[PDB]
RNA sequence: GAUGUUGGAUCACCGCUUCCUGUAGCUGCAAACGGUUAUAAGGGUUAGACUGUUCGUCUGAUAAUGCGGUACGUGAUCUGAGUUCAAAGCGUCGUAAGACAGUUUGGUUUCUAUCUUUGUUAGCAUAAGUAUUACGGCGUUGUGUACAGUACGAAAGGAUUGUUGCACAAUUAACCAAUAGUUUAAAGAGCAACGUUAAUAAACCGGAAAACUUUUAACUGCACUGUGCAGUUGCAGGCAAAGCAAUGUUCAGCUAAAAAAA
RNA sequence: AUAACAACUUCUUAACUGUCUCUAUUCUGGAUUAGGCGAACUUUAAAUGCUUGUGCAGAUGCAGGCUAGCUAACAAGGGACGAAGAGAC
RNA sequence: AAUCGUACCGCAAACCAACACAGGUUAGUUAUUGUAAAGGCUGUAUAAAACCAGGAUAAAGGAACUCGGCAAAAUAGGUUAUGUUUUCG
């Protein structure tokens, strides 16, 4: 498993993200022809377990409602991750119901590129 | 277990000494052959030797497609030749592999005469591979590595799988249960009915009852091999292997595969030969699109429209 | 993973706001996602195209349970919604206020790819 | 060694619901420490070695952080200020193992197995322990691959106050 | 001096008089869709509204939704809606006590397995290991699509063939890197499917045993009601700056070691 | 006919849910393992296999065809026309 | 001013139930805002089977269960402009 980290680290440098955190993640679809999409949303779980790492972004559209997407951070498909803003929170019962009742997290309506 | 034993007889004394002198003469035994280690010709029907592994757990990786693939990892310790059957004196070929290695004081006087004699480490496990044909043996202290395989060939493994324990037939055998509510009395997990009535009057054998669950034989056929890595002795494989960490593995060319299949990949015979120590680490390529169904219409769609 | 017999809320413009699900097509399974044709019956429609009671055809478009992709990751939406279709399998309306996934892609889907506001891809 | 279980912590469910459990435990972890040795079942003292040694590695922490925690265990002021200031000096340089455990056969009535859990360096113990600091022959292998891997090794026992802070107060007096 | 009722739940073994998946003829068989006869019992034989129902009518899908025997299989495994005790109402019959073979509401379901049958496991009885062959168990499934708007046909309509290719479903076998659920003396634990991998076969699995080989003919035990693929620099204890059943380690317990000199 | 009232019988709506698709994990107690203490139903005699045939007409015990290590533990409940009450119909 | 009761148990292992029986048994008094003074009482040795009982949590669906929403779950509480029915309460 340290092999394989050690190799990822030389091809990759993503920030220190946090829960909390708004991101915009640059991502390539395979299905679309490995087109490139950048997706900004907020930071609501992530977990810390060597190569098996992971994160959840969430956001919310105009019309159609929340969307939550859960992504492996060593997966070649990401491109790049940046930090952009915070969002404030109490705690896991606050953001939860913050999640279910989708209210201020419209950053962007849609996905550029 | 086994019957009692048979009562035995002295022979006549006129008969004594003739079946004494035939007995004799049909258990003496020529010379031992010698085996040549030398690249052979692959046949139609030609089976190769298989390879006693340690299985070490689970991982996975991302391929040059970008899609995550699910391995497990399996251990090439030390696996040699240790003995040798021929048709003069066993009636059929076949060559004998052990792997493992353990300390004398811990194991049978008998199972260490064996290997003392012969100048091998005491090894744990030992296991039979039939071949077809006297040129097929491998001189005794051979070693089979990693490079025995392909990589890109389809392989089957067999083992022990994990133990259970006592275990009931919702969860051995799937059975269905009786409602929870609705009246039900003391029988929510119960098998049921086990038979009718006077006729046929019995219980059938095999019948599907709880009892341990959990320690048997299984085979799991047609694996695809990943990766290779025979300056570490290891084998990564797609799929599932039977068997906790640290059990012991049999691994075999598949038979899913054709003599033409065979051919192709151009499989070593009887074994490799040379040193693995210089061999780099291989990944398989794969001449698929996985995405090819959003492109053209190859998916299941049931409905005819118009 | 929706299984038979369950409701959703109707993201066209054709008139129909609530529909159940009453069969399948195929062998799918005990549970439809996204993507597959399932037969509905209207259960309140306010409108002349369409009215209660009537037995229609539709597409699942999204979904609460996770949708796997290929490469380990998945997603998932906040409501369970369909697209009525017509028999000549087109839909009987010209807008839709959903968010299209990749699932919709595939050359079959061209009048949903047209028609719909917002698309993931 | 002691075996460990699926449950939260690995502990023992000595046949208690969890509430009973932590009293019980607690009780016997303070009379340990007055005593210094204590006669009971297998089950209890396997249970009880485990958690003594936990309780003394608090003792030896010496910080307000460690009190709070021990003063939730212990059951009596006279043994918690014993577990700070007697049994924290004893036991500066050896690092594990101060509880030991040895079986004695089983009971009368209902035969159960037994044991005795006793301290590992003091005057009465069963058996004289090895030494917290093992000392190095000066013309062994062994001193030689401590020097590779751990510089830092310590071969003999430090005193209360190390020279650095005995510099300190001379030069300030 | 007692062989528990109808229907269903759960789990079954068998026959063929074959509903689907097969093979070979005939046809008032151009193709497609059919009709009929002979042969074939390996696998499959759907989810719901009404009704106590068997049955029956209907709805959306399905390759198709076959029949019969087994105490009209199956209550010392479950159910009690109907029927078949004591209460009560209505209608009809009887002067009345009452009757219905009509209807309506309500109304107690016991048993710790001795023998035989069956699933697992240990002890004892001819040392252990490798084991050809034999014997026993299991049963090699189904749909859509591409090769083709091609053969056939005025047009319309619309194929056959395959140790075929691809996707999917059921069944069976396991598996825990990832995903979902679950335990506060908590967690990158363990067990799990809603998750992952594999199979359409002379393959796969179980016990006895010839022969061969080895031995001074072998025989407890790590807290051991999870596993020991761990037996003395052995270890899932303790301790550390550590990924926490891993790495490092001077302590604990089981089991303490050495001729001097040349 | 009838407002109110009903642990009465019938149908429907809202919401809710392991009733169900389809179950999984877990806590407490029993079972299960060890020491101590110590019952009951039942018992013509027993060393008590399968299958077809036979027969007071549905066989562990009779005839043919088969079946060969030994005694138990944990578990299930087909048969012994299983036990209980000199059938109520 | 004589005479009889005064020990001990009394929601109980001592009274009524054949028992040290999860049942039955009258009156008078006492602490306590979200708590609670006095007094009273106390369990053979373990644990990582099936199964059973009493609890807890649960993805997506929400009566598709069943003779029957049996059991379980569920914002359950208070004040309302307006409307309906009344025997006018
Ligand atoms: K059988
Ligand atoms: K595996
Ligand atoms: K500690
Ligand atoms: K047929
Ligand atoms: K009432
Ligand atoms: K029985
Ligand atoms: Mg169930
Ligand atoms: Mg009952
Ligand atoms: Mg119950
Ligand atoms: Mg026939
Ligand atoms: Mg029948
Ligand atoms: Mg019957
Ligand atoms: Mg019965
Ligand atoms: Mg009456
Ligand atoms: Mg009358
Ligand atoms: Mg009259
Ligand atoms: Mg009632
Ligand atoms: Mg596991
Ligand atoms: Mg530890
Ligand atoms: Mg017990
Ligand atoms: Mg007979
Ligand atoms: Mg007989
Ligand atoms: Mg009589
Ligand atoms: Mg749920
Ligand atoms: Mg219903």
């Amino acid at each position: 498993e340290t092999e394989k980290e050690v190799e990822f680290q030389k091809q990759r440098n993503y920030p220190d993200f946090k829960v909390g955190d708004v991101l915009d993640v640059t991502m390539v679809a395979a299905e679309n022809e490995r087109k490139t999409y950048v997706h900004r949303g907020l930071c609501i779980q992530k977990r810390d377990r060597g190569y098996g790492s992971s994160f959840k972004l969430y956001c919310v559209f105009s019309d159609s409602g929340g969307f939550i997407q859960h992504l492996p951070l060593c997966m070649p498909d990401i491109l790049d991750i940046k930090i952009v803003g915070q969002v404030d929170y109490k705690d896991e019962e606050d953001l939860k119901e913050l999640v279910e009742s989708e209210s201020r997290e419209c950053k962007f309506l849609d996905k550029v590129l | 277990g086994y019957r009692p034993a048979k009562p035995v007889y002295p022979l006549p004394d006129s008969i004594a000494s003739l079946v004494e002198d035939k007995i004799a003469e049909l258990k003496k035994f020529g010379p031992t052959p010698e085996p040549a280690l030398e690249p052979l010709p692959l046949t139609p029907d030609s089976v190769r030797v298989g390879c006693i592994t340690v299985k070490a757990g689970m991982t996975h990786e991302w391929d040059e497609h970008g899609v995550m693939i699910p391995l497990t990892v399996l251990w090439i310790d030390e696996c040699q030749v240790v003995g040798l059957k021929y048709f003069e004196k066993n009636g059929y070929y076949a060559v004998q592999l052990g792997a493992g290695c353990v300390k004398q004081h811990t194991v049978l006087p008998q199972i260490a005469g064996y290997y003392l004699k012969h100048d091998l480490p005491i090894k744990r496990e030992m296991k039979e591979y039939q071949v077809s044909s006297p040129e097929a043996l491998l001189p005794v202290g051979t070693h089979i590595t990693a490079a025995h395989f392909v990589v890109g060939q389809q392989v089957d493994v067999t083992g022990y799988t994990t133990d259970k324990g006592f275990q009931g037939v919702m969860k051995r055998w799937g059975f269905k249960g009786m409602p929870a509510s609705h009246g039900v009395s003391l029988s929510h997990r119960k098998p049921g009915a086990t038979g009718g009535r006077q006729d046929p009057g019995k219980i059938w054998k095999e019948k599907k009852l709880p009892g341990h669950m959990g320690d048997e034989k299984r085979t799991q056929l047609g694996l695809e091999l990943y990766k290779v890595d025979p300056k570490r002795n290891l084998l990564y494989v797609k799929g599932a292997v039977p068997g906790p960490r640290g059990a012991s593995i049999l691994v075999r060319d598949s038979n899913r595969m054709d003599y033409e299949e065979r051919v192709a990949l151009n499989l070593p015979y009887p074994t490799f030969i040379g040193s693995p120590d210089e061999l780099p680490v291989l990944v398989r390529k794969s001449d698929k699109d996985p995405y090819l169904m959003y492109k053209k219409e190859i998916d299941y769609f049931p409905i005819k429209w118009k | 993973m929706l299984p038979n017999y369950s409701f959703l809320k109707v993201v066209d413009n054709s008139g129909a706001k609530l529909v159940k699900i009453i069969g399948f097509y195929g062998h799918p399974g005990k549970a439809v996602g996204v993507g597959e044709v399932v037969k509905v019956a209207i259960k309140e429609a306010k409108g002349e195209k369409v009215s209660a009671g009537e037995m229609k055809k539709a597409v699942i478009v999204e979904q609460k349970f996770p949708v796997f992709r290929p490469n380990g990751s998945h997603f998932r939406h906040l409501r369970n919604s369909c697209v009525l279709l017509s028999e000549k399998g087109q839909p009987l309306g010209n807008k839709v206020r959903a968010l299209l996934t990749y699932e919709f892609i595939k050359p079959r889907w061209s009048k949903l790819r047209t028609i719909t506001t917002k698309k993931l891809f | 060694t002691v075996k460990r279980f699926l449950r939260p912590g690995g502990w023992n469910r000595l046949n208690r619901p969890v509430k009973e459990r932590l009293a019980l435990i607690k009780n016997m972890a303070t009379q340990l420490v007055e005593k210094e040795r204590i006669r009971t079942t297998l089950s209890k003292a396997k249970n009880l070695q485990r958690y003594g040694d936990k309780l003394i590695t608090l003792g030896k922490a010496g910080t307000r952080e460690s009190w709070l925690k021990a003063n939730d265990i212990v059951r009596t002021d006279r043994e918690l200020h014993k577990l700070f200031t007697t049994l924290a000096l004893r036991y500066k340089d050896r690092q594990g193992g101060y509880v030991r455990l040895i079986r004695a056969g089983f009971r009368r009535g209902d035969a159960a197995p037994v044991a005795i859990v006793e301290l590992v360096d003091r005057e009465g113990e069963l058996r004289q322990a090895r030494p917290a600091v093992t000392p190095v022959p000066k013309f062994s292998v062994m001193r030689w691959v401590k020097q590779q891997l751990d510089p830092k090794f310590i071969s003999e026992p430090a005193p209360l106050l190390p020279p650095l802070v005995r510099d300190y107060l001379k030069e300030q007096n």
